[PDB]
């Protein structure tokens, strides 16, 4: 149980890092749709 | 090139008629005229083993054309395999264009890559074969090179019997069966496309 | 590329012009038939088989005149054909591949099979390819080549 | 426009919704739009059976059915109205196509229709600052990628539009350049002798960097003097004033204040004058290249065609209103038309005064017929590559400070020519190509960032799997 608790403590910071990465991925996804719209406007 | 017991050429014309004639006239029927029956196809008949059940078809020169391959495919069909002939140059352009050419359509599962003209040059040749090995696994069995015979007394280290031996050792039936399976799958795919369009409407 | 736009337009113009607007080698029958067949085929939505038939009729003007020998129960047509050929072939009827007498410089036979393949072979073998077998490629047609004028 | 569609599809017209169903707005270019418009109910079967038309429609994602053809025509016409994609160049293309399809009705409708607001440069600035914002966001979230993004932004910020301008000498180019800049610069007085190239650029320093011939360029000029027999005379007149004592390798004079001694026959030794001036016109990151017409053939013409064949992103050619086609000018325009790289250069009829309006149009028609006569094939339609304007520089220059303070700025054409040049900074192909390149760069840097950031998540997942495996091994050890 102790090893699991230590892994949970580390998996708090690890969870925060994973959530940040997920938000970065969502922002990049938004960016690609925006870029496609910008391309569409051109002619 | 098909098999016979003697040397012939059979010139099939555009208008439907053909003529069977002596092979010496081949050049005459290759070179076009203005209003002489334009030849639709040329059929060399020769008494060579390996023309028994594995006949040969000559293809055009690949004049640096990205859309050449699809047009060729549309022109001419069922091909079970081929022999890709290339000079010492094996640059990235040849690799990429070979990939778009063969693309499982025209050459590969078993088909051969052949470097020509060893005689004008080894460590260099060794390096080139290694390059071909990891580069050209598109084609299946080993990449190969050479060519000199016929007024060579040796008749060999032209590896020519290696190419010949491969051409002999092909399991023709397997090639035919796999080709047929592929084509039937293609047709099924097309039919499904059409059906789903209707369903969508 | 606006130059490429103009070139694209010009290419379209040339292609339409070549497909629908051209007069043939007229002043002679050979291509008056082509003009008539073109008349028959712009919108008058033709059947593909009609289209092919018209194409074959167009070709027929460039081609071997086909003349056929019509025999009776057994009126000796085969011996007449042999006489025409000079050499002889099977003078009893158990019957029939369609057979052709064409011209060459030697005596050989060309056996076109049903599966699409053909073979060029010796004229002596003609009889064997006439008479049926059980499980070898049935011939679709027989093409005798002989060095006779009139062929 | 239901009446128009009834006119062109009399009985095969279908039930259709008159609005642009268009999905991309760049789906097809203007020549392809013109082709689609010329699928009038009398040619439609032939077009549908034509292989090249089928290939075109497969490129555009169209069918060959009648309904979809008519729907596409609708959408094209609504884009012509609203998004205003087509100029009179669409009408040009339909006139070109009238070889095949005598489509008069659609031509007339396109002619007589209130067009729309145009709004080009504002849209350009909006899209470009959109892309700048996207680049900034990418920079926020790696150091190599951020440096790459910064370099890309530096490249696409304030970048190099080069205008070459040419013409024969008496026709007059320096005076037109003065009027465009709205003050004076080198030369307003006609002189039979001449030449050196002049590059008007923008910069904080106000240099006038000068370049003379090399030893070898001068040797070539003296070689050609043997053949020209007017250059030989001029070279004999020049060598009396021996300024040779203009030599082997490098001549870079850095500054001058409008010294007119070079007009005393020394400019023949100069080839290239590189100016860095302060004019708001050039403050928009423009650079102009003035070019000689006929003098000092040997290498001044070679350097002219170097400067023009180099960067120059546009070509303006000038002819005076009353020149009889100026055979050298005509040969140059022919060379322009055959060059497939040129892509719709421009013509200005300079000195729009001194000639009655509606007679200027006849002059332009004569010019175009001559150019067509030099190109006998469908090649003729290449003359529709040229745009024609009719500007007079004297009236515009007068309005600023001179005699005609009463309004000659309009009724001259300088304002419209200026509008045209500014429009070529979105409407011109170069600006759109640069925007496309910037978009591709942003997509590729985005792809790199995705590759960077997904791998961290993959590594975290692998670490979690390893931790789970270690826990399972510990449980197995406890059981043992
Ligand atoms: N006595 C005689 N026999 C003939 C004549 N014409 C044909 N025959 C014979 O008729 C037999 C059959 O000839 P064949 O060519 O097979 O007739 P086919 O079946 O109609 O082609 C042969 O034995 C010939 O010799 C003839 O004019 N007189
Ligand atoms: N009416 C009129 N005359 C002009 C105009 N521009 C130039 N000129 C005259 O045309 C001649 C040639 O002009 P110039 O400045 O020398 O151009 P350049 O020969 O290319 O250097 C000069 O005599 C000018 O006075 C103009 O806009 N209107």
């Amino acid at each position: 149980e102790k090893v699991l608790q230590s892994l949970k403590n580390q998996d708090a910071n690890i969870l925060n890092s994973f959530e940040e990465n997920l938000e970065k991925i969502e922002k990049l996804k938004q960016l690609e749709m925006g870029l496609l719209n910008a391309d569409k406007l051109h002619h | 090139l098909r098999y016979a017991k003697e040397y012939f050429l059979r010139v099939e014309f555009e208008d439907g008629s053909d003529i069977i004639t002596n092979i010496e006239k081949l050049a005459f029927y290759t070179d076009q005229r203005n209003e002489v029956k334009q030849a639709k196809s040329l059929h060399i008949f020769a008494p060579i083993p390996l023309l028994e059940k594995i006949t040969l078809v000559d293809t055009p020169g690949l004049n640096a054309n990205e859309n050449d391959t699809l047009t060729t495919l549309d022109e001419l069909k069922n091909i079970h395999g081929a022999i890709w002939l290339s000079l010492i140059d094996n640059a990235g352009k040849k690799s990429e264009e070979d990939a778009i050419k063969a693309n499982l359509e025209l050459l590969g599962e078993n088909s051969i890559c052949v470097l020509n003209q060893k005689d004008k040059l080894e460590l260099d040749n060794v390096l080139n074969y290694a390059k071909s090995v990891f580069l050209k696994y598109f084609n299946e069995l080993i990449a190969i090179s050479c060519k000199e015979a016929k007024d060579e007394q040796s008749y060999e280290k032209s590896n020519f019997q290696s190419l010949l031996d491969f051409l002999t050792q092909l399991d023709t039936t397997v090639l035919k069966e796999k080709f047929v399976k592929r084509k039937i799958l293609n047709l099924c795919e097309i039919l499904e496309d059409e059906n789903q369009l209707f369903v969508g409407i | 590329g606006s130059h490429m736009q103009i070139n694209l337009l010009n290419d379209f113009i040339k292609a339409y012009e070549n497909t629908y607007s051209v007069s043939f080698d007229d002043s002679f029958k050979g291509r008056i038939q082509e003009l008539c067949k073109e008349l028959n085929e712009p919108f008058m939505h033709a059947s593909y088989a009609l289209e092919n038939e018209l194409k074959e009729l167009v070709f027929s003007l460039d081609k071997n005149v086909n003349i056929a020998i019509i025999g009776q129960f057994s009126s000796g047509k085969s011996s007449l054909l042999n006489l025409i050929l000079g050499r002889d072939c099977l003078p009893v009827p158990v019957t029939f591949k369609p057979t052709f007498l064409r011209y060459a410089k030697e005596y050989f036979l060309r056996v076109e099979f049903e599966d699409g393949s053909d073979i060029i072979t010796n004229i002596e073998k003609l009889a064997f390819y006439t008479d049926q077998r059980n499980e070898v490629k049935q011939a679709k047609s027989l093409h005798i080549f002989a060095p006779i004028p009139l062929l | 426009m239901k009446e128009l569609f009834q006119k062109i599809w009399q009985n095969e017209l279908q039930f259709l919704n008159f609005d642009a169903k268009f999905q991309d707005k760049s789906k097809l270019d203007t020549a392809e739009c013109a082709i689609i418009l010329s699928v009038n109910k009398d040619n439609y079967e032939r077009y549908f059976l034509l292989k090249e038309f089928q290939e075109l429609c497969k490129k555009i994602d169209l069918r060959v059915d009648i309904f979809s053809m008519q729907n596409a025509q609708i959408c094209i016409l609504n884009l012509f109205k609203s998004g205003f994609i087509s100029k009179q160049d669409l009408l040009k293309a339909l006139k070109i196509l009238e070889k095949i399809s005598k489509n008069t009705e659609i031509f007339d409708f396109i002619l007589q229709e209130k067009v729309q607001s145009i709004d080009q440069k504002a849209l350009f600035q909006n899209d470009f600052k959109e892309l700048n914002t996207i680049n900034l966001e990418l920079q926020k979230l790696d150091e190599n990628l951020k440096s790459r993004l910064q370099k890309t932004l530096e490249k696409f910020q304030n970048l190099e539009f080069n205008i070459a301008i040419t013409g024969v000498m008496n026709a007059g180019k320096s005076s037109l350049l003065n009027a465009l800049l709205k003050e004076d610069f080198l030369g307003v007085s006609n002189i039979p002798e001449t030449a050196n190239l002049t590059v008007l650029s923008y910069g904080k320093s106000e240099e006038a960097k000068i370049y003379f011939w090399d030893k070898k360029e001068w040797q070539n000029i003296l070689e050609s003097s043997h053949f020209n027999a007017d250059l030989k005379e001029f070279i004999d007149k020049l060598d009396k004033s021996v300024n040779i004592e203009p030599l082997i390798q490098n001549i870079a004079l850095c500054e001058l204040k409008n010294f007119s001694s070079a007009k005393n026959k020394i400019s023949a030794l100069i080839k290239k004058i590189e100016i860095k001036s302060h004019l708001e016109f050039l403050k928009n990151n423009i650079s102009i290249v003035d070019t000689p017409g006929l003098d000092d053939v040997v290498v001044q013409r070679e350097i002219v065609t170097n400067e023009y064949l180099r960067e120059s992103d546009f070509l303006i050619h000038l002819m005076n209103a009353s020149q009889s086609l100026t055979q050298k000018d005509a040969d140059f325009l022919v060379h322009c038309l055959l060059n497939s790289r040129l892509s719709k250069f421009l013509i200005v009829l300079t000195k729009a005064d001194l000639l009655s309006k509606k007679d200027l149009e006849e002059v332009i028609v004569y010019t175009k017929e001559s150019l067509k006569s030099r190109l006998v094939d469908l090649d003729e339609n290449l003359v529709e590559k040229i745009d024609f304007l009719c500007v007079s520089a004297k009236m515009a220059s007068d309005f600023y400070k001179g005699l005609a303070s009463k309004e000659s700025l309009q009724k001259s054409g300088m304002q419209e020519f200026e509008n045209y040049l500014f429009n070529e900074l979105y409407a011109g192909e170069k600006s759109k190509i640069a925007l496309r390149a910037y978009k591709k760069e942003l997509h590729l840097e985005l792809k790199n960032i995705l590759s960077e950031y997904e791998m961290q998540n993959r590594l975290i997942k692998e670490n979690k799997q390893g931790v789970s495996e270690e826990n399972q091994k510990l449980l197995l050890e406890l059981q043992k």
